[PDB]
């Protein structure tokens, strides 16, 4: 699990640093779609992450 | 014995409620058949 | 000779008695309400004659809960066969009757009560022609209260 | 969706009766096992109990048929709402038709020692009650609503006419003949009945 | 549009011709799947040669 | 709701639409229109051609997002990607067609796991992520959603209004289904095998944390019965608060209309209490 | 043998069937009766808060069957006698098919009376007078219910 | 024989009538309701939201059979007890076949109120009022069916 | 316990989780059909945005096929009788859930899509009543998935 | 025996037998109700007829699937067969002739709300295809569902 | 047991099952589209010989029943066994209730378009290019059944 | 076991029914077309003899019902095969269920012939030539049945 935490800090830090950053053209559209994309990248990862840390069901086939 | 699913209680007690669900069902559907006479409370 | 299944039909007397002649004492009092309202928007003094109809539509469902409760109170656990069918010809007299003189009573009464006001002389029709319609309760009550008393014989 | 219903059932009764046929078991659809082994006080009580119903909802029938066209013909013509009431009279008969019947059934009804209970006697005073109450409650009913229709057109031809109504009379006695046929016939057919015992 | 299809005709069957030459377990892998896997290969190449000839000829159009 | 909108509806969309061969298609027909948006922007266009062209940049992120989530699961025109290294071997001598299972040795390093293809309750565990995936999501678009009320409210300078509603809604949404997606991820982290523990079901979890409070049939953690105690009350408590505090606080700033304040403070009780759990299954 | 397997299914019926068929019934009341309101109070919406006493009646209805389906639900057993099912059976069914019936007389007269109640003030009095002989239908109902679930479980074995 | 086979038969199919003809219902209410709010905002297109209410209380009935049908399932299994099937039949029935009426009464109740609080304001308050009376109907069912739902494992053997 | 007649239900109950809801989709897109076919012979422009209460109807059948695949995925020759109870079941909810969502978006798209082009405003309303009418399907097939969740749980 | 019985071929012969009658019932209605729409419609504009006969050809692909799946179930029909296996041909005979029986009720119904109003506006050609697409894929969907059913018919059988 | 005694009346009802349904299918379109016919040529009776198109393709859908209740007759044994009964039901079934569903298209087709073709003189292809999808039908059926009764004693014992 | 006691009441159902189904669609056939008849000829009385062919027509199909009847009641036995009153039958129904149809379809054409055929005596040749197609119906069923009873008592045992 602290290889998602792991993650957890360098995709924060990222964000943060994009923050103050961010051009100032266009800011309230910078800072919102890049920080809210790497927040849902980081979401969708942790969840097919921990799903398979450690899982109650195993691969079963037949055919192979 | 007649039967020992369709015994002789249950068939006969699925007669008594198939004779006072027949009569439910009649008496329900005069009742539904009861409309208002809307022209003798209107102002027009 | 005194089944488990005997108390069923005691019950279910017990249920109709009070189903039927509920029914048909709602019928009786709705069809002849819809003409109370109906006569009593031009002439509204004939408010509180024309509410006969559904009283004697009340006395019916009256004599309905008598025979309920009256079967209601010779239920057991162990009874017989004859106990169960004979409140169940209870249950079913008092049912059909009282749902037959609903009917009557409220077929009858908005007819009354809207002739009533166009001629003074029929309500003295509608009501003798009611009373009639109002024993039909009374003649299912009769066997209902004689199969009663050869309840536990 | 009642003729859904109605062909629902018929299915599934053909399908069961040619089921239980064909595989060498039909005679296990047995009516006559079934009336020697229902209780006799059902047949007797239901009948007492369809009687005095079905007596009802034939009068009752009958009194609201020639009570509302009575009540609309003697709007225009009052006179005929206290003389007329014999319309009412006539189909309301055949509640007390079925009243008296249903008192006399249920005198024949007793308790029955349990060594002889499906014995023959017992079981053919069920029977006898059950179809002398069917009998008499279905004419009962019959002939109130043939009453009620005669006197709604004796109401009406009454306030046409004054002299109309003696000749329409008729009618209602022709067809009030009925439920006093089936007053002898429910009394015919209980006659040799005993009482359960 | 058969340019298009063409195309894709071009790089999906030559992927999958390659996936079945080196004997990819998502395609030979299978008990139910083909057994030799450039005998399938070799049947999956040349419609990705016949595609090719329909995205140069289409290709001039 | 248009500056969220601009990567939370292509992803949401990429969530259903998850494949990367009909991701890279949608992507590459929409970088189609956005490279030659100079030629069709000075022309006629029809209406499903203007609807397809006036949104060429939505259909951009759509596609560029459903390779991302695509490359997550392993879906490439319904195929596997061998990229990384399995966390799953399978045995090396068995029968012929026989059903065999595979051992455990790691965890799959990006996304889901490509020794899930071939296998008969691969898809059981495929309808327990993307059920968990849903449920998750749901929640964090949620409570994402719910803090832009405080903002209004706070850029309103409406006290009245954050206690009334921002406050008992928070309390409430989060201590039923913040609970709800705290347990899916407790559960993950949890290993329930060489722990030798039962593994908890969650929706007779839910069901019996407000049917049967206290009794805990599979502990799930320490301290949990009376924990779920505390969490039901809080969301109880709320129940009338949501509905009483802001008319009542109305009515005692005029010592307006209370019937029209009431009624409408019942209706949005029951309307936010019913779409907190109609919404979280939709 | 007095106390079978299949016997809290006739007790689960009745204990459904009271709420059910009394819904049925308040359903029917507020809903005829309702078009009436939200028919004439478009023309005198002052009288909106007396016009509702049919849908208040037919409301009671529900009551009627909601106190008996709490009695019937807290005498269901598992080792129940089936003359307990028989009679908790017929107490949702006393309550059930009698407030359906003052639910189908609430909603009639109810709808009849506040349509003619604008034009005659009067015929108020009368329709409260004709709602209460319906709605002591399922009052006597409740009275046939209470009166069997007091005798259902009483000297079972 | 006291856990027959045939046991979870009861159990699946009230857990399936719980949402069946609570959606059914809930069906009729949004769809007789939705009727009147798309005839009358065509004239008033600016009482699009405040008309929604009886769609909203036709999905508070489905909200009703989602959260039984959601109970009863993680009650269910395997050997279980036929009185916990049958208990679980009831309470299926009494939420389903109870928010089918109150689906009704708010559909058809509903639909004339949107007609009416066009017309005149003061309608509205009169419209929630007997949609409220109309929607506690499937409240008592829920209460009816959470109180026999508590008592499907309670001490059963 | 696990009978040979078991897997009777669990094919009525994948039969009925399709049948279902393709009539209720049917009736949606019948009704829904009528109504942009007699309102887009004038108004052609707003032909492709009426075509949304189709969508919602197709939505429902989705949502039965989905079932009816995790119902067909779980059957066997000696599967358990609870089983079969279990995938009729959740056949059964989401199949006569959907079929009244389909009634209830065909008769909202119907007379939305009638009304619409008279008030162009009537447009989010009728979206916002067909996500009510939608969601009736959506708790069909929520309570589907956690019955199918539960058909091979503890299962002898 | 007994998971194989005598009577286990009766639930497949139903089962194919369904797959085409429903089918052919949900066709017939859509060929029926969506060609009076071309035959009132053509008597006026004429020009758009072999055009207005899509609702015909989409409802007669319904048919085809149908026959595909009668087929199919035809040709794993066997005396000593599994009643695991006629219980699923039922299955996917009942999925796909009653869902291609409601996607004819609709390929019916809006083809011809659609011929009937497309001699009037010409835009209104390019939105009844579209809708009755979405009519048509309720039959595909249980095609779908009956190729599923089929291919567990006989898999591990005994 | 495999061949039983009441085998054959599955064959039996299967043989008659696929003309019955297939007279019927051909009844009605024989009768609607000789009323569209006999209404459609008092005005033009040169069309009388052209319009024969419908009456003609719904004849063919009895020739389908008329096949394959012949190659069902001529299978029928008493010592056969009950697949063989089975398939035959089926096969009578699949003809008859599909050529009954081709007999309802093409007599609407039919008379609609006989009634309209005496307008439009090009109506008459598009009416022929309607009914071959109406006739089709019965084709695939014929196609099922013929697949069946190819099957019912292949591998029998 | 093989000639059940029950056997002949199948037979005797399908001697019944190939008169009765047959015989309620000859007169419909008939009345459908003589109110057709009785309703022309009051103002055109020369053709009555001409419009009379529906009518005989339908009485055609009530012979075709009668001789299956006798050949199904000469065969008709106390102790005969199961499979021989299934046979019968079938052939009863077979008969009396298309005939049915060929007498609903003759009386649905045959008044509608006749009430044309006083307008335009040219569409007396297309009465007849759609007629024919509506009374073979019931001679298709005819020669299924006696394909059946052919059958009926060929290789029977027991």
């Amino acid at each position: 699990f602290y290889t998602v935490v792991g993650v957890f800090i360098v995709v924060s830090a990222m964000s943060v640093l994009f923050w103050i950053m961010a051009p100032k053209n266009n800011q309230a559209v910078w800072r919102s779609t890049v920080i809210l994309t790497l927040a849902m990248m980081f979401l969708m990862w942790a969840i097919t992450f921990l799903c398979q840390l450690h899982p109650l069901v195993a691969p079963r086939r037949s055919d192979l | 014995i007649l039967s020992s699913i369709w015994t002789e209680g249950l068939l006969m007690c699925l007669i008594v409620s198939a004779l006072l669900l027949f009569i439910l069902i009649v008496a329900l559907s005069w009742i539904s058949n009861l409309d208002i006479t809307y022209g003798a409370l209107e102002k027009s | 000779l005194c089944p488990v299944y005997a108390p069923f039909f005691g019950a279910i007397g017990c249920a109709s008695a009070i189903i039927f002649t509920s029914l048909g004492a709602a019928y009786g009092t709705a069809k002849s309400g819809v003409g109370i309202c109906a006569t009593c928007v031009l002439r509204p003094d004939l408010l509180f004659k024309n509410i006969v109809p559904v009283i004697m539509a009340g006395i019916i469902a009256i004599y309905g809960l008598v025979v309920s409760v009256l079967v209601c109170y010779s239920l057991g656990q162990k009874q017989a066969l004859y106990t169960g069918f004979i409140q169940l010809g209870a249950g079913l007299s008092v049912g059909l009757s009282g749902l037959a003189a609903g009917f009557a009573i409220g077929i009858v009464g908005d007819a009354g009560v809207r002739g009533s006001s166009q001629q003074p002389r029929l309500f003295v029709g509608m009501i003798l022609i009611l009373i009639f319609a109002e024993v039909l309760g009374l003649y299912g009550l009769i066997v209902a209260l004689l199969l009663n008393s050869r309840a536990t014989q | 969706f009642s003729h859904f219903l109605y062909y629902l059932v018929l299915i599934v009764v053909i399908v069961y009766g040619l089921y239980k046929l064909f595989t060498g078991h039909g005679s296990d659809i047995n009516f006559g096992k079934f009336l020697l082994r229902t209780s006799p006080y059902m047949w007797a009580n239901l009948g007492i109990a369809l009687c005095v119903g079905l007596s009802v909802v034939g009068a009752a029938w009958g009194i609201f048929i020639t009570g509302s066209s009575m009540i609309g013909a003697g709007v225009r013509a009052p006179r005929i709402t206290t003389k007329n009431l014999i319309s009412i009279i006539f189909c309301e008969v055949v509640a007390i038709y079925g009243l008296i019947i249903a008192i006399v059934f249920s005198s024949k009804l007793t308790v029955a020692t349990a060594e002889n209970m499906y014995s023959k006697s017992n079981l053919y005073t069920g029977y006898s009650l059950f179809w002398a109450g069917i009998t008499v409650g279905a004419s009962n009913l019959i002939c109130g609503i043939a009453v009620g229709i005669t006197g709604a057109t004796a109401a009406i031809s009454d306030a046409a006419d004054s002299a109309l109504f003696v000749k329409i009379l008729v009618i209602e006695i022709f067809g009030s003949i009925l439920g006093l046929l089936g007053l002898i016939v429910g009394l015919l057919m209980a006659g040799k009945a005993s009482e359960f015992q | 549009c058969c340019t298009v299809l063409s195309a894709f005709g071009v790089v999906i069957l030559s992927v999958i011709a390659h996936l079945f030459n080196t004997n990819h377990e998502s395609f030979v892998g299978s008990i139910n799947d083909p057994e030799d896997g450039p005998a399938v290969a070799h049947t999956v190449y040349l419609a990705a040669l016949v595609y090719l000839v329909f995205f140069v000829f289409c290709g001039f159009q | 709701a248009g500056l969220a909108t601009v990567v939370t509806f292509p992803f949401m969309f990429a969530i259903m639409f998850g494949d990367m061969g009909h991701g890279f298609i949608l992507f590459l027909m929409a970088l189609f229109l956005v490279l030659n948006e100079r030629k069709f922007g000075a022309m006629h266009r029809d209406e499903i051609f203007d609807m397809a062209f006036t949104g060429r940049y939505v259909l951009l992120l759509m596609g560029a997002f459903s390779v991302y989530t695509g490359l997550l699961y392993n879906d490439i025109f319904s195929k596997s990607m061998t990229i990384f290294k399995s966390g799953w071997q399978w045995p090396s001598t068995f029968r012929k067609g026989e059903s065999i299972e595979a051992k455990k040795t790691g965890v799959y390093p990006f996304g889901l796991d490509f020794a899930w293809h071939g296998t008969d309750n691969g898809l059981l565990f495929s309808n327990s992520y993307k059920m968990k995936l849903s449920i998750l999501m749901g929640y964090a678009h949620m409570t994402y959603s719910f803090m832009f009320s405080y903002i209004n409210y706070r850029a309103k300078n409406s006290k009245v209004d954050i206690i009334g509603n921002f406050i008992p809604g928070l309390v409430f949404m989060q201590s039923i289904f913040g609970y709800l997606s705290w347990a899916i991820v407790y559960k993950w982290s949890k290993d329930w095998i060489k722990d030798d523990k039962p593994a908890p079901g969650l929706l007779n979890m839910l069901i019996n944390m407000f049917l049967a409070p206290g009794t805990i049939d599979d502990q799930l953690y320490s301290g949990q019965a009376k924990l779920q105690v505390v969490l039901l009350l809080a969301a109880l408590v709320c129940v009338p608060w949501l509905l009483l505090y802001k008319p009542l606080t109305l009515r005692r700033l005029n010592k307006f209309n209370f019937g029209d304040v009431m009624i409408h403070q019942v209706i949005h009780t029951i309307e936010f209490c019913l779409n907190c759990i109609s919404h979280t299954a939709s």
